């Protein structure tokens, strides 16, 4: 009820970020949403004396019929003080990713009950644009902790810890993690009763709220114990063409950067001569040995692979065709913290961008669970194409950082 | 006395760490001083300014300027220093509406808010920063000191505060009269509606009445202007719009100045006149900074210019936007990385037009450019109409499907239909996914000496066919492409090519149909003639046979 003092990092001003164009329907939704928020005291109209701006848009959450307001606080979040005051930080729970089932709740509405520091409110300024600039953009700022702001969970953490307090006591085995507006609840329990337990949690937030949140009943069911990774695998053939062998040697040469003892020589020696690509080459016993030794090597994990919290997580994505995507997560090249693959994008087929966008969201979710933060993406898409379409497919309350890959990587084949 | 509501004051601050301006007052002529004193005296009576004590340390220079052929004076305050020290404001005036997004209105009235401007008070604590001094006659008395009580003309914050104040006043009136629309531009208000002129004039009077509650005045006797309106470089008529007339000069010689007015005129006209091309005229500015220089006009640009004037031969108009109808966009390929488009609702009536130009780069293809142009048009349409148009594109459905399924990058274009107006965008070649049975296999390599720039390129094949060619003034990358070129040159309609070049493969995997590299363009021309091409990559120096052999052959 009394504000916690909040400031920007030294030497940097508040965000000034251009609002990007919005469709008519997203504009109407925001006008409708912001009008109510204004009546609830959550936001207030602002004057020209506030130069600051942060982009806003509207989305529809998974399995929902109604618009939600999403603010992109990425610029503000970079510029806001790290709140290390009470705690350096939570050590990220390692047990969350080892849980059979993890459920993701939107608790974000809980933030709206806590007022925002008066001096800091101007930095939350955002603009509802008008079609064809026919009317002035409608300018608001936040009076309370905004969703998507890095300071919101940090500040509200006090209240949150007391609310969950009775809960961890009778359920000490449950791992609970908070990231932004999301609450991640893991357990090793069977699903049916796990689901009901989740329902129990929702009731806690209700009773405290009235002393009704638009998004709270939803949940996102995950199974991190069941997430599959991708060791390097080599073909097993009775018949090897010259082409087959060239690709193998190519794949082994690439893996050799990652794995120390990979040998291509006895395999390379089969390539002796100038031969038709489709000609079948019998494997020599030297070659079969070398191929077999390489398999053993590839079965072991990479050596000297560790996570450094002081460094960025980098996620790379390859489009493999037929709705299949591959990705790797690493801080350092050739040391992968995680690799994975996705064939399942839901009703997304004819749209590559929609598939990519969903892929990015899943990879970020997994990254939030494992390390407690978001990776920086390298996207196999032209900037202008991505920047045009991604807001149309975006279902998450947070947003990661991304860069674009303009040169097709050779390595896409090796993850194929 | 009828009590009037005060206009809410906007709090203003100087930039952090900065103080107000202190600037010397210029000496003025005796005749000038008399003028300024007269002006300031009435301005003081009106409440616009106030005399101040000696304690205000701040000063801003004041000038008097002579309007031509005449006796009469205008007062000018130079706020350049105060503006440097004034905080940033939100500028709502960024985007202007585009006529193509405006709606037909049966009636439109224009109101002059000039007098309403000075009823907008300036923040009390900020007034001291506006202090200025009228020099005394012969400097024999202390100069007269004034400060502003209202938004000074020429100050950084005046326009944004003014418009934001006006907007806040207008809000309830607009909200309770949804059947009219109001837009504010500078000193004017544009109030349109579809009401009959009688009911419309009523609502205007109601509006004049509403502004009166804040004491605000709109001129009674109608301004003498009637459609067309000249606004922001446009002509606005009740049923149609276009740009203000574009006249392309006749000139014996063209400088860089000549062409820049010309590119501006052309770019400006391109939003309405279909098929304008600026590339060649823009081409003459490449890496050339001398402004007075006269550049000889290529014949290729002459044809372009003549093509333009023929399009400019007669006036063309756009219509306004009808929300009840669909928005259509059609694209044409003009050649040389140029693209042109029309956006329309009904056939042969354009809302607007435009062009798109290829981004600078080493290699490209028409499908990527078409895709880019679609994104641009998509974005421009969201801005203007708040929605994505349906596209009419000169590319076959099957072509697009083949392209995006095999392209390494994720790509998408929104709802679109094929229109058959040549030239059609197509795929010129597609490489095979698997090696070709029965096709000859060419192992290629190239190498160069970094010092002597001497190199070699060639191939050896499974049929014992071989070539190696000596090269001068070349590089490793160049020799690697030449090798591939030779294999294409010397093979049949179906061929398998093996290379160790990561450079070459990176180029080919980008599927360029045209390049800045003459060598890449020759390779493309060869690819087009092939029935089937399979390109395989191997790592170099791994003792890969026939690759090893040709590597040795080219490194000698
Ligand atoms: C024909 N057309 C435009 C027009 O006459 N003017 C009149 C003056 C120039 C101008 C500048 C911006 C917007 C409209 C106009 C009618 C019209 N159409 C509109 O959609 C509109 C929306 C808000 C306010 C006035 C408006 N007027
Ligand atoms: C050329 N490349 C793929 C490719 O870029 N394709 C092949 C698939 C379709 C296509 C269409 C237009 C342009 C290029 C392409 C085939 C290939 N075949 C290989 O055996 C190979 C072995 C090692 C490393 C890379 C390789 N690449």
């Amino acid at each position: 009820i009394e504000t916690v003092p909040v400031k920007l990092k030294p030497g940097m001003d508040g965000p000034k970020v251009k609002q990007w164009p919005l469709t008519e329907e997203k504009i109407k939704a925001l006008v409708e949403i912001c009008t109510e928020m204004e009546k609830e005291g959550k936001i207030s109209k602002i004057g020209p004396e506030n130069p600051y701006n942060t982009p806003v848009f509207a989305i529809k959450k998974k399995d929902s019929t109604k618009w939600r307001k999403l603010v992109d606080f990425r610029e503000l979040n970079k510029r806001t003080q790290d709140f290390w005051e009470v705690q350096l930080g939570i050590p990220h729970p390692a047990g969350l990713k080892k849980k059979k089932s993890v459920t993701v709740l939107d608790v974000g509405d809980a933030y709206f009950s806590v007022p925002l520091d008066e001096d800091f409110r101007k930095y939350t300024a955002f603009t509802i644009p008008s079609i064809n600039n026919e009317t002035p953009g409608i300018r608001y700022q936040y009076n309370v902790l905004p969703q998507g702001w890095k300071g919101s969970p940090a500040i509200f953490q006090s209240s949150m810890t007391k609310i969950l307090e009775p809960f961890k006591k009778q359920n000490p085995d449950i791992v609970i993690y908070q990231y932004m507006d999301d609450l991640y609840v893991g357990s090793d329990l069977e699903i049916g009763q796990h689901r009901t337990k989740i329902e129990e949690l929702r009731q806690h937030l209700l009773r405290w709220g009235l002393t009704e949140p638009p998004f709270l009943w939803m949940g996102y069911e995950l199974h991190p114990d069941k997430w599959t990774v991708q060791p390097i695998v080599l073909p097993e053939k009775d018949s090897w063409t010259v082409n087959d062998i060239q690709k193998l040697v190519g794949k082994l040469n690439w893996a050799s950067q990652i794995y120390p003892g990979i040998k291509v020589r006895q395999l390379s020696k089969l390539l002796r001569g100038t031969k038709a690509l489709t000609e079948v080459i019998p494997l020599t016993e030297e070659a079969e040995l070398e191929l077999a030794e390489n398999r053993e090597i590839l079965k072991e994990p990479v050596h000297g692979v560790y996570y450094d919290p002081s460094k960025d997580l980098i996620a790379e994505i390859q489009k493999q065709g037929q709705g299949q995507w591959t990705y790797q997560i690493y801080q350092e090249p050739f040391k992968n913290l995680k690799t994975g693959k996705y064939a399942r994008m839901r009703g997304a087929h004819t749209n590559d961008v929609k598939q990519l966008t969903e892929a990015v969201q899943k990879i970020t979710t997994e990254s939030i669970v494992i390390w407690g933060k978001t990776p920086k993406f390298k996207l196999p898409i032209q900037k202008e194409t991505w920047e045009t379409w991604w807001t149309e497919y975006w279902q998450a309350t947070w947003i990661p950082e991304w860069e674009f890959v303009n040169t097709p990587p050779l390595v896409k084949l090796w993850y194929q | 006395m009828v009590p009037i509501s005060p206009i809410e004051t906007v709090p203003v601050k100087l930039k952090p760490g900065m103080d107000g301006p202190k600037v010397k007052q210029w000496p003025l002529t005796e005749e000038k001083i008399k003028a300024l004193v007269e002006i300031c005296t009435e301005m003081e009576k009106e409440g616009k300014i106030s005399k101040i004590g000696p304690e205000n340390p701040y000063n801003t220079p004041v000038f008097a300027i002579k309007k031509k052929d005449s006796t009469k004076w205008r007062k000018l305050v130079d706020f350049r220093e105060l503006n440097k020290r004034t905080q940033d404001f939100w500028e709502v005036q960024l985007g202007i509406p585009h006529p193509a997004g405006l709606k037909k209105k049966k009636s439109v009235t224009v109101l002059d808010v000039g007098d309403a401007y000075f009823s907008v008070p300036l923040d009390e604590d900020f007034r001291k920063y506006t202090a200025f001094t009228i020099p005394s006659i012969n400097n024999e008395t202390p100069g007269i000191r004034y400060q502003y009580n209202v938004l000074p003309q020429g100050w950084k914050g005046s326009p944004a505060i003014f418009q934001s104040s006006m907007t806040k006043i207008l809000e309830p009136f607009a909200a309770q009269n949804p059947d009219i629309v109001i837009y504010q531009y500078m000193d004017d208000l544009y109030v349109g509606s579809d009401l009959e002129i009688g009911q419309h004039r009523t609502k205007i009077e109601e509006l004049r009445q509403h502004l009166l509650r804040w004491g605000l005045t709109t001129p009674d006797k109608k301004h003498q202007k009637e459609p067309p309106f000249l606004w922001m470089g446009y002509e606005l008529h009740p049923d149609k719009w276009t740009v203000q007339p574009i006249v392309l000069p006749e000139k014996d010689s063209w400088t860089v100045n000549d062409i820049q007015k010309l590119v501006g005129k052309l770019n400006w006209a391109s939003q309405i006149y279909p098929g304008i091309k600026v590339r060649q005229l823009s081409k003459l500015l490449r890496g050339t900074k001398a402004l007075t220089e006269v550049i000889p006009l290529t014949e290729e640009a002459e044809l372009e210019l003549a093509e333009n004037r023929e399009i400019l031969k007669e006036p063309v108009h756009g219509v306004y936007y009808d929300p009840s109808k669909d928005l259509i966009a059609e694209i044409q390929k003009q050649g040389q990385g140029q693209w042109t488009y029309q956006i329309y609702q009904e056939p042969f009536k354009n809302l607007k037009t435009g062009k798109y130009a290829r981004m600078r780069g080493a290699h490209t293809n028409d499908v990527k450019q078409l895709t880019e142009a679609v994104q641009k048009i998509t974005t421009e349409s969201i801005v203007i109409w708040g929605k994505t148009p349906k596209f009419k594109l000169p590319i076959q459905k099957e072509t697009w499907e083949t392209w995006w399924t095999e392209y390494w990058q994720a790509t998408w274009i929104p709802e679109w239909e094929f229109v058959n107006t040549p030239p059609l965008v197509k795929l010129w070649y597609q490489l095979e996914k698997e090696p070709i049975v029965g096709a000859e296999t060419f192992y290629v390599d190239g190498a160069a000496n970094r010092e002597t720039k001497l190199g070699k390129a060639g191939y050896v094949t499974n049929k014992g066919r071989q070539k190696v060619v000596p090269l001068t003034n070349t590089t490793n990358q160049k020799t690697e492409l030449q090798a591939i070129y030779l294999a294409l040159q010397d093979s049949g309609l179906e061929v398998n090519i093996v290379t160790d070049s990561q450079y070459a493969l990176g180029i080919i995997q980008a599927q360029p149909d045209k390049s800045e590299s003459e060598l890449v363009n020759q390779i493309i021309e060869q690819l087009i003639k092939k029935e089937k091409v399979y390109l395989a990559w191997v790592p170099a120096h791994k003792g890969i046979g026939g690759n090893e052999q040709v590597d040795k052959l080219v490194s000698a």
